[PDB]
């Protein structure tokens, strides 16, 4: 039964534990049945939390290592954390992408849901692209570029300028241009275009985003101001 | 009238004239003249301090509530929950974000602007007399040295110099004029506050000789080392700090100029986070 | 009848000529008057060119109920009678429900009664017919009672039309108006004041009281003293209400009015609603038979008194 | 002196005399007499309202900052961020915990105690005139009907009754005395505030006839249905509410009595719960 | 080297990850060297946070279990999940007591340290006491009872009435009396006595611990005002 699994995952999400939740959702997707709209946000939620934790401890190791600037086992441990929490970070994202192509790629009826699946893929690939430096990391960046372009086409085709998902794709793709792309000109132009699109569906804010869409516009203003600063 | 009939106030704990936590229509702060025979000098002190507070009603001036005479001379003000700026910055080393630090600057300036606008010179502005009420609102307090500018130059007469040295302007220290205080001397003190805000430390930390600091600052030899500002400090703030700290008092910004570098900074320097992921 | 038909035709024509309604659509011409919670403006609806009366009623209300008020006012689009002021549309902007309605250039009988001092029994006859037909119209074709009949809510125009306005069509608007400021007088029936009864019988009382006010040319505050009746600080509203409830109804002076008129207002003002004449009974009343049959240049009397 | 020289104030938006959000040494609230020719009655109104505010300095009275004459007659006060108690309770239906509700009661009482102590009767206390500033501090405002008790009974004269009916005491409605206002009438209004606080609704929700409410309350027929208090309402509060609402004004306790009862009920209803494993 | 381990544990504490921290501190104590004052509070923070996350999970899962009030497989699945949480909760506390009674309590030269470790032992036994319901309750309840009595004797002997540790022992022992044994009369007497002897030396409050002392003080007052109702 599926409903026992989704109640178990939802209950574990209410208990602020994101290991039993991720295991339960991987066990859901391993069945290979197509999700609903509701059962998907739970999967992204735990995955997003895991990505955030990887950025958080790994990010702390990054800045902490710079502060040391010595040559020791404390410094060795900072390097060790880059190899280890980074390897832990790598294992989580590879499990996500394997559960994505294996289950999410196989079943998808809603075209909007496809954008969410492609937006998630670009997110996890970009995070990986941001983390590692080299040729494999460059390949991951290329993978995220193709994924976000594929999502951007369907967003420009069959989405609303005020929907949450198109706004989120514009947001993630703009911060991809700024941080991985390292360009403030094109990134600010893209953010401005996304804000204009969100404003341009005033009637479609009411169902797709409205207050959430306004918050996304505020985030674009924050990003744009920072990049123009 | 703001005289609180005797008996109503209920003095409690002590904190640091002398200041107690009391009770009068809720938590209040009670500042008392401990002694029993008030000299006519301590009397005029009281009369003057009350006189100044009476003219203040602004969210960044600590709220005067009333005074008592009969038990002891005392000033009653709002109680504050939360610590002084001194305490945050040098005791519990609160890790404020730069936008917050700028905002504390902003509010402190707002309260000072309001006082100067009614011709009150505070004369004892410093970290300790700036309270972050509920951690969100700057209330400037302690008006024990506050004074109102007299239109006439001969009313001044003789007052023994008192105050904390780290915030005293060189002209005040030197004490060469009949009246060396000015709006500009208050600005200088606020300048030292910017210093604490943008650096995290008091000035002259290598010098522990009290008389030496008085002598070297008054003479022009010594002045705050602006290089100690933390790297996230907006260039506009560093400049604004150096301007408030100018040795030539007229050089330091005043009234509209004071509400220009800080007001201009307020409409600028924002957002330390570029995150947008949702 | 033909004239009223043509008027309704023109109204529907302008209705179809226009479309939706919103605050930008309007230009203020003048202030037609104000009351306890509402303001009325003579305005020009820019898209259509129509001159209309715009009533604003201040209300702080949930979106769900404001929208329910609008939706319920849309029933007026069908309310078509020469005894009922016309309806162009309704909306909510800023902090205020707007009702846009047939501009009546003659004003309210309240305004008129100020300039005319007293209204001639013969004109009041036409008014009494107009009110009854309108109350009948509302009752039968729209299931509703007026609630608020009084001189300021009977409106008259150049073409001699007497129409009713400000009646209780949106039930939600009635509800939302209950949180209100205190009035200075009242036309409320005693049985309503006591929560004892609630029907058209109560609107009949108010018409009755209105008539006496319009006839004598003075509002009802425990009638008038022996001296005051020869010529022809205000009583607080609680005292007025206490009067209405506990004292005999007002009545017309003895000689100045026909016995038929005196009898007519009397059957409208009987304290007990049961014993109070109804619309059927009033319609065939001596005073109504007479007045119906009389021909009066009402439109002429109106313009001559302004 | 508190006259603000002309030009300094910078009027902006509108909210609801008439009230604007303006600018004068920061955000302020500006309350203006829109019109152009101030009648000597509107003038004494202004003079009186300013007169009262001048005597207030307390954290629960909304902070009077100064007045202007020349452009229009206006009163300047602190700006408030955050909503009225009316707005929290009946618009956005804020789900306050009972300890918070008690505290709002407490602070409102504190501000009223302070006014009465200086002989000011507010005369228009109600949910709308109680602001939860920064969601944490009750500031009582709108002193447009406020007055100071005169030692002499013949100074009163004639004033046309005005105010919101739901908060008017029966004796005020009846308006039989030369002066039916008292500290006790303010208490009654505060009584209705307790009602909104402990029930979540205004009184007389089944009645929508304005004149009927005035008539039935003034007569003694109508009074708030205390059964509608929510079940988490401390018994001491229900009693205290019923006492503030007594029809016989002299039976209503004053601000000192409210202070006497406001502390003990809050102490009795402790919000402490769970209590196990504290990091400290 | 020890200092690399304590820097690694402190760095992981700054990153809000309490698994690598607990593993690093267990690896510290496995060396079998005596801790400082500083290295001890880290260990208590780690093994407090780990049990606390599971405690919050247990509480909210049990409240849902009392909330459902039907007859289906949700209750069986939820009860099974609660049993799994107890099994995880049980494993953590057993690891703590095994790391405690084999390297730290029998080698404890400072009597203040003995009060500390005995306070921790009574705490973790209470942690096990609240969750295991049956015959095995009466063992750990008496075990915590002996541990807290042993700590209370040394507190009454050679501690200050204003020290943080004696205050914490009084606090934990009072909530033990109220929740486990349900004799609120002796808990009321105990907390009132500890609070009154806490008043005596109010003048003797040095900068090393003012925040802790007044924090346990107001917590004691809050528990008292809850219980006297
Ligand atoms: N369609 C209209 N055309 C011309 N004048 C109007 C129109 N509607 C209202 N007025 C005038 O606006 C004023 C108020 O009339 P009403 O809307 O009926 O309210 P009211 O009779 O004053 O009752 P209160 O005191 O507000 S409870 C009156 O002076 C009307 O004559
Ligand atoms: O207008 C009203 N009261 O007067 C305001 C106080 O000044 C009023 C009152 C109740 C009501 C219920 N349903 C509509 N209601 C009103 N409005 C209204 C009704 C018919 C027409 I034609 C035009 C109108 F504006
Ligand atoms: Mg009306």
């Amino acid at each position: 039964d599926k409903e026992e699994l989704v109640q178990r995952a939802k209950l574990a999400e209410q208990a602020e534990r994101y290991d039993d939740m991720a295991a339960a959702m991987k066990e859901v997707t391993e069945t290979g049945v197509e999700l609903s709209n509701e059962e998907r946000n739970l999967l992204s939620v735990a995955y997003k939390n895991v990505v955030g934790a990887r950025r958080s401890s790994w990010r702390v190791i990054s800045s902490i290592e710079q502060k040391t600037e010595g040559s020791e086992r404390k410094q060795q441990m900072a390097k060790e954390y880059r190899v280890k929490v980074e390897k832990e970070l790598r294992e989580i994202c590879y499990d996500v992408l394997g559960l994505l192509d294996k289950h999410l790629i196989p079943k998808a009826s809603n075209p909007e849901s496809k954008v969410f699946y492609l937006k998630m893929k670009g997110d996890y690939y970009r995070y990986l692209a941001e983390v590692a430096t080299g040729e494999t990391r460059n390949s991951v960046v290329e993978d995220s570029q193709k994924a976000y372009q594929d999502a951007f086409e369907i967003s420009k085709a069959k989405m609303q300028p005020t929907h949450p998902i198109r706004l989120g794709l514009a947001l993630n793709f703009s911060v991809f241009y700024y941080e991985i792309l390292n360009s403030p000109d094109k990134a600010c132009q893209l953010a401005k275009q996304a804000f204009d699109d969100a404003i341009a569906e005033l009637d479609t804010l009411n169902e797709d985003s409205y207050k959430d869409s306004t918050l996304i516009m505020q985030l674009l203003r924050d990003n744009l101001t920072l990049w123009t600063s | 009238d703001w005289e609180i009939p005797d008996g109503q106030i209920t003095v409690g704990q002590r904190i640091g004239g002398t200041v107690y936590k009391g009770k009068w229509h809720g938590d209040v702060a009670v500042k008392m003249l401990n002694v029993t025979a008030p000299t006519p000098q301590q009397l005029q002190a009281f009369k003057n301090e009350v006189g100044v507070l009476r003219k203040t009603r602004h969210v960044n001036i600590l709220l005067f509530m009333g005074y008592s005479t009969k038990p002891q001379l005392a000033i009653v003000t709002q109680w504050c929950e939360g610590s002084s700026l001194y305490h945050h910055l040098h005791i519990i080393e609160t890790k404020f974000e730069m936008i917050k630090l700028i905002d504390i600057a902003r509010q402190t300036a707002q309260g000072m602007d309001y006082l100067h606008a009614k011709s009150i010179i505070h004369r004892d502005l410093k970290s300790n007399n700036i309270f972050l009420h509920e951690d969100l609102t700057v209330k400037i307090g302690d008006f024990g040295l506050a004074t109102v500018k007299s239109r006439w130059s001969g009313s001044h007469q003789f007052e023994q110099l008192s105050g904390s040295i780290l915030w005293m302007a060189p002209e005040v220290i030197r004490m060469q004029d009949k009246n060396p205080y000015s709006f500009q001397s208050d600005v200088y003190a606020f300048g030292i506050v910017l210093y604490e805000l943008m650096t995290g430390q008091l000035p002259y930390s290598n010098i522990n000789n009290r008389d030496q600091i008085i002598f070297m600052v008054g003479r022009g030899y010594l002045s705050p080392d602006l290089s100690k500002v933390r790297s996230n400090c907006p260039k506009a703030m560093k400049r604004l700090m150096a301007e408030c700290l100018k040795k030539k008092r007229d050089e330091r910004p005043l009234f509209p100029q004071i509400l220009a570098s800080i007001e201009l900074l307020a409409r600028s320097l924002p957002k330390i986070h570029r995150s947008a992921s949702e | 009848d033909e004239q009223q038909r043509k008027r309704l035709e023109a109204f529907l024509t302008q209705k179809q000529k226009v479309g939706e309604l919103k605050d930008d659509d309007f230009e203020k011409i003048s202030e037609l008057g104000a009351g306890n919670g509402g303001v009325v403006f003579k305005v020009s609806h820019k898209p259509s060119g129509l001159v209309m009366a715009r009533k604003l009623i201040h209300l702080e209300i949930k979106p769900a109920i404001r929208n329910q008020i609008i939706r319920e006012l849309q029933v007026l689009h069908e309310c078509n009678s020469p005894y009922i002021v016309g309806f162009y549309g309704a909306f909510y902007s800023d902090g205020e429900i707007s009702i846009c309605m047939e501009h009546m250039d003659g004003g309210s009988l309240d305004q008129v009664l100020k300039k005319a001092g007293r209204i001639p029994e013969q004109i009041l006859g036409k008014v009494s017919i107009a009110v009854i037909k309108g109350l009948t119209y509302l009752r039968e074709k729209h299931k509703i009672m007026h609630r608020d009949v009084k001189p300021s809510n009977i409106l008259v125009n150049s073409r001699g039309e007497i129409k009713l306005c400000d009646f209780g069509v949106s039930g939600q608007l009635i509800d939302a108006m209950a949180n209100a400021f205190v009035g200075t007088r009242s036309y409320m029936s005693p049985e309503r004041l006591q929560g004892t009864h609630y029907s058209v019988q109560s609107d009949i009382w108010s018409m009755g009281l209105s008539l006496v006010e319009m006839a004598v040319g003075r509002y009802p505050i425990p009638p008038p003293d022996a001296k005051e009746l020869e010529l022809m600080p205000p009583m607080a509203i609680f005292e007025l209400l206490d009067y209405i409830v506990n004292e005999p109804p007002p009545k017309l002076p003895s000689g100045v009015f026909s016995l038929e008129f005196q009898d007519f207002v009397n059957k409208c003002l009987i304290k007990n609603p049961a014993e109070r004449a109804d619309l059927k009974q009033l319609m065939v009343h001596a005073f109504i038979k007479r007045s119906d049959a009389e021909e009066v240049d009402f439109a002429g009397w109106l313009c001559s008194t302004i």
